[PDB]
RNA sequence: GAAGUUUUGUGAACCUUAACACUUAGAGGAAGGAGAAGUCGUAACAAGGUUUCCGUAGGUGAACCUGCGGAAGGAUCAUU
RNA sequence: ACUUCUCCUGCACCUUAUGAGAAACCAAAGUCUUUGGGUUCUGGGGGGAGUAUGGUCGCAAGGCUGAAACUUAAAGGAAUU
RNA sequence: UACUGUAAUGGACUACCGUGGCAGUGACGGGUAACGGGGAAUUAGGGUUCGAUUCCGGAGAGGGAGCCUGAGAAACGGCUACCACAUCUAAGGAAGGCAGCAGGCGCGCAAAUUACCCAAUCCUGAUUCAGGGAGGUAGUGACAAGAAAUAACAACCUGGAGUGAUUGGAUGAUAGGAAUCCAAACCCCUUUCAGAGUAACAAUUGGAGGGCAAGUCUGGUGCCAGCAGCCGCGGUAAUUCCAGCUCCAAUAGCGUAUAUUAAAGUUGUUGCAGUUAAAAAGCUCGUAGUUGGAUUUCUGCUGGAAGGCCAAUUCUAGCAUCCUUCUGGACUUUUACUUUGAGAAAAUUAGAGUGUUUCAAGCAGGCUUGUCGCCUUGAAUACUCAGCAUGGAAUAAUAAGA
């Protein structure tokens, strides 16, 4: 009541973290850019991902060197939300992350190359007409491009140079055009789009079709376009957004495990 | 019989809520007759001082004095007759000795050889069968 | 009932019983030894007095 | 307030007093050399969560993929628990199963099976003070129970005297007393 | 209450006629006593 | 821009009356059950010695009795 | 009017059931653990009690609705000797 | 309708104006030993009872009311007032709010230390550094859950493997170190000098007429004392009392009391009963309510894609006269129903994987003289009436009647 929560707990936090019941009473709380529960804290990538930390205190002595960087800048604060399609770069080591969702719903620092490091991908919210009548794009970042094409509309991808300022390559939302989900149930899977209904009123669903012809559904704001019909602007993780099934994902794991 | 269609759910639901107070149990359990009843306040135990002592004769065919004892809640001040169980402990109670009350263990009603519900568990918080024993 | 019955015997028959003591006698195993003596002497009424 | 789960490994049976009941659990106590009932009744509940899972498995369909996921991880268990053998892997099987079946496979029988003990007791009495390796690390509990790889691998501790230490300390007495 | 079997007489009892009318000779002064002390 | 002040609204608190709710005293009256054995009958159970019982009405120490119309749960499944 | 024969609709009756029931008995009390054609009302051990209080109908007598405290291990059904 | 007011929408409020709104499908009022939900207990299925309490909302800081500051409060570890309690006063006055953490009084059947520290987990700040009774560690703790000591083995009478204190030699309970743990102690896990022969380091708690497993035993008592959940024992021989001996049941637990669930097909939707046992309104009309007869593109042959198994089973195009406006949606009366799909927090629950020594648990681990370590490591998945969407030929409502 009476004003904004300052505490988050845990088990109360999201799932996709993967913070365990005890060792703890609460957890790192991420406003940033991105939302609360599609982002993760830059504590947890460094402590229970990547394994640099051990402990809260080891996050604020590395960052507070002025090491860590997102989108070629530096971000003093440990509980920063660094969420979809953000790069981090580390001087020391040389070695770059893009977050993308793995296959069975979880964040994963996929390590990436030093010149695709420079690039990221944004979907853009809505576009919209600014002062002195000029147009601006907003996007699922929260940053806000101005004087685009008037090619580009709602709903579609746009690589940001970062290096500079400015757009380079668009995308648009269509058919035939590859497409990660972000949010839900099929959330990590990665596919074709065959088709969107409308529903005039609320709600656009799209129908879409993974790469072993397994077909499943979304809603667009869980929708977000990679790249053209086949082919992709990014390098994809493990497995690709395929999701093999539950007694495959079994059969795997238990193959993997006798060595 | 019953109405089997299936839009009849308000005709099942209200028989049952009604017909639910002819259980002897149920009313027992759900009236609000259950508060102001009993000595005891819903509650397993209560303490009391003994006002005195008495005894009471079992109806034939057993013949016998009981040797029961009167008590006053401290709660309420409601006066009840407590047994007394096993041989003697009559000489342990001493009036106005407070005195741990149980329940006979039959949900009130009566126990065996006349309207006595309870039953003295402690004397002096010494209680009945370590005397006994004598341990 | 009637409440002028007199408490004048309470504790008659426990005041008038003979005491004795009990016997010493050696110790019966505890837990899983006494387990093993029930099997054995069942299977190779179980109370019967003369 | 503490995040921590907990159940009962046992529950105790409806009838107190059945002479059908109370003779077939006694032989189950003086054939497997057990402490008192609750260790039958723990088994006894044990076994009842396997016979359920597949009571409700068996009810479908050979050809559901609900069956054929949950019903190969529950075979795997009993395949590897050595309580089923595996020339037959049908799910029909697990319910074949009884009490018995259990109590040969915990630890105070493999060890007799294996023969050092000698007696049903002495083997309960060599487990709990502190012998036999199984695998690398010796195991202090009765009720341990054999993954079937693991049942060749039961020897005595490296440390003890049966093992070839220090001869525990009532021998030192009258050793280094004569 | 009683309804159908009211009058049953299974074992040797008062009889329900002659009862009715000793119960509504008992209710009917209970009227004119209540309407006394208002 | 202070103290003080005008008129509004927000309005605690206290009081009068009334109603509702819940405990609680009461001379006397009149129920039910319990005793454990008393006094007076004999009503019911057999055609229980006037068959039993119902509704209603009146009367009498008490069970009960009688009038009118019913029932067999009757003591008759039955005779121009 | 009567005789012989068929049809529905009545009050019943006799005989019998691998149909039912605790049994007495039952063409319904059958087709109900091989349990679902539709629907209205009522009952949950025996008393206390069809009482108390409140309501409502009645000119009254009383009707309809209708409790509790406490009490009790049996009340009750059909056949057998 | 038109102001006003608000951060904005509103009878939210004010002027005039109309006479409406809700209710037998339960309005209005009363009771709750009522905060709601995620959930908990309960061994077929269907259910019944509980949920103050780990998370998410809500409300409150003795009772009510008012208000300042600020992004945000009608805040109480902020202020003003009255009421109810209560502290100091030199008697003029002043200050108080433990339903925060300990602690005490009082109520009760009923509940712990006036302890140590920010090391972990997170939060606030001008912030790498300061602070935190949030939180963590220890003490009390048979509320509870898990594991399992109280012996084992020999040689030396019953003989068809058990007994027999007859001797006999072969691990921790305990007490103190070592290192480890810890913010600093402590416990666990390791290893150590001592450490059991009536293994005196001695297992108890309820029973022994029936239900209920287990003595027509032996003393004392004599409808007494007492037992007895129910039926029943006791009046001078007690298979039940008070003892002793022996045996039974569960066992580091076991008995009792109250509430609750199953048993209860004794609340019955699944699933009871109503001639005589409890119970068919004295009898007809009747509005809701519940339930309602039959009937409207069925059959046949030729493909196509899949498909289990040594052609069946799915789904789908045609042709028997079968739309079209275009290049996937519009029309087919409308829903219910069923199917698939979306979105819906975790914890708990079921459940995949994994030797926490087993186990309750936990979410970890596992390989290995290799060093930018690897398994491009794991922590799956299900579950969550009404609402949104969709394929469909029956069934049932409902609509209609160029």
């Amino acid at each position: 009541a009476r004003g904004p929560r300052k505490h988050l707990k845990r088990i109360a936090a999201p799932h996709h973290w993967m913070l365990d019941k005890l060792t703890g009473h609460y957890a790192p709380r991420p406003p940033g850019p991105h939302k609360l529960r599609e982002s993760a804290p830059l504590v947890v990538l460094l402590r229970n991902r990547l394994r640099y930390a051990l402990t809260y205190r080891e996050v604020m002595m590395i960052v507070m060197q002025r090491l860590i960087k997102v989108d070629n800048k530096v971000r003093t604060d440990q509980c920063y939300p660094a969420g979809f399609m953000d790069v981090i770069s580390i001087e020391k080591t040389k070695e770059n992350f893009r977050m993308l969702f793995d296959t069975k719903g979880r964040f994963v620092p996929h390590p990436i190359r030093e010149e695709e490091a420079s690039y990221k991908l944004c979907r853009v919210k809505k576009v919209v007409v600014g002062p002195k009548g000029v147009p601006a794009l907003i996007t699922h970042d929260g940053r806000t491009m101005r004087y685009p094409h008037p090619s580009i509309k709602a709903h579609d991808c746009i690589r940001l140079d970062l290096n500079t300022g400015k757009i380079v390559d668009t995308l648009k939302f269509e058919a035939g055009n590859m497409a990660m989900v972000t949010g839900g149930h099929n959330v990590g899977r990665v596919g074709v789009i065959v088709h969107r209904e409308r529903h005039l009123g609320g709600f656009d669903i799209i129908h879409l079709r993974d790469a072993k012809n397994n077909e499943f559904a979304t809603r667009i704001s869980n929708v977000f376009v990679i790249g053209k019909g086949e082919k992709a602007w990014i390098s994809l993780p493990k497995e690709k957004g395929i999701r093999l099934s539950i007694m495959e994902n079994r059969q795997v794991l238990l193959k993997k495990q006798q060595m | 019989g019953k109405p089997n269609g299936i839009r009849t759910a308000r005709k099942l639901r209200s028989r049952r809520r009604v017909q639910k107070w002819a259980d002897k149990t149920y009313k027992k359990a759900h009236l609000g007759t259950r508060w102001k009843a009993n000595p005891f306040g819903g509650s397993s135990h209560a303490k009391g001082i003994v006002v005195e002592k008495l005894g009471i004769e079992a109806k034939q065919p057993n013949s016998a004095i009981r040797k029961c004892v009167r008590v006053q809640l401290i709660k309420n001040g409601k006066k009840i007759t407590a047994f007394v169980p096993r041989d003697g402990s009559l000489n342990y109670i001493d009036e106005n000795d407070e005195v741990l009350v149980a329940g006979f263990g039959r949900s009130g009603h009566a126990v065996g050889d006349p309207g006595v519900r309870f039953k003295v568990v402690k004397v002096a918080g010494a209680s009945l069968l370590a005397l006994f024993k004598e341990k | 009932g009637k409440v002028h019955g007199s408490l004048a015997r309470a504790g008659k028959v426990k005041n008038q019983t003979p005491k004795v003591a009990k016997k010493e006698k050696k110790k019966p195993p505890t837990g899983r030894a006494k387990k093993r003596q029930q099997f054995n002497r069942r299977f190779t009424g179980p109370n019967a007095q003369t | 307030k503490s995040y921590r789960t907990y159940s009962k490994t046992a529950r105790s049976p409806k009838r107190p007093f059945e002479k059908e009941r109370l003779d077939q659990e006694m032989k189950l106590l003086g054939e497997y050399g057990l402490k008192n009932k609750r260790e039958v009744w723990r088994v006894q509940y044990a076994l009842a969560k396997i016979r359920s899972a597949a009571r409700e498995l068996l009810t479908l369909e050979e050809k559901d993929p609900r069956r054929v996921f949950q019903g190969t991880a529950l075979l795997r268990r009993m395949v590897r628990l050595g309580l089923l053998g595996e020339s037959e892997q049908k799910l029909d099987y697990v319910l074949g199963l009884t009490v018995a079946k259990f109590l040969e496979r915990r630890l105070q029988t493999k060890v007799f099976k294996l023969g050092l003990a000698k007696s049903i007791h002495h083997a309960r009495v060599l487990i709990r003070q502190r012998h036999i390796r199984v695998g690398k690390h010796i195991v202090d509990i009765p009720s341990f129970m054999v993954r079937v790889d693991s049942e060749k691998h039961v020897d005595y501790a490296i440390t003890s005297p049966f093992g070839g230490g220090r001869p525990g300390r009532v021998k030192r007495r009258s050793l280094k007393g004569g | 209450a009683h309804g159908a079997s009211r009058y049953k007489k299974a074992r040797a009892k008062m009889r329900w006629k002659w009862k009715k009318k000793r119960t509504r000779r008992l209710q009917r002064k209970r009227r004119k006593m209540r309407q006394r002390s208002r």
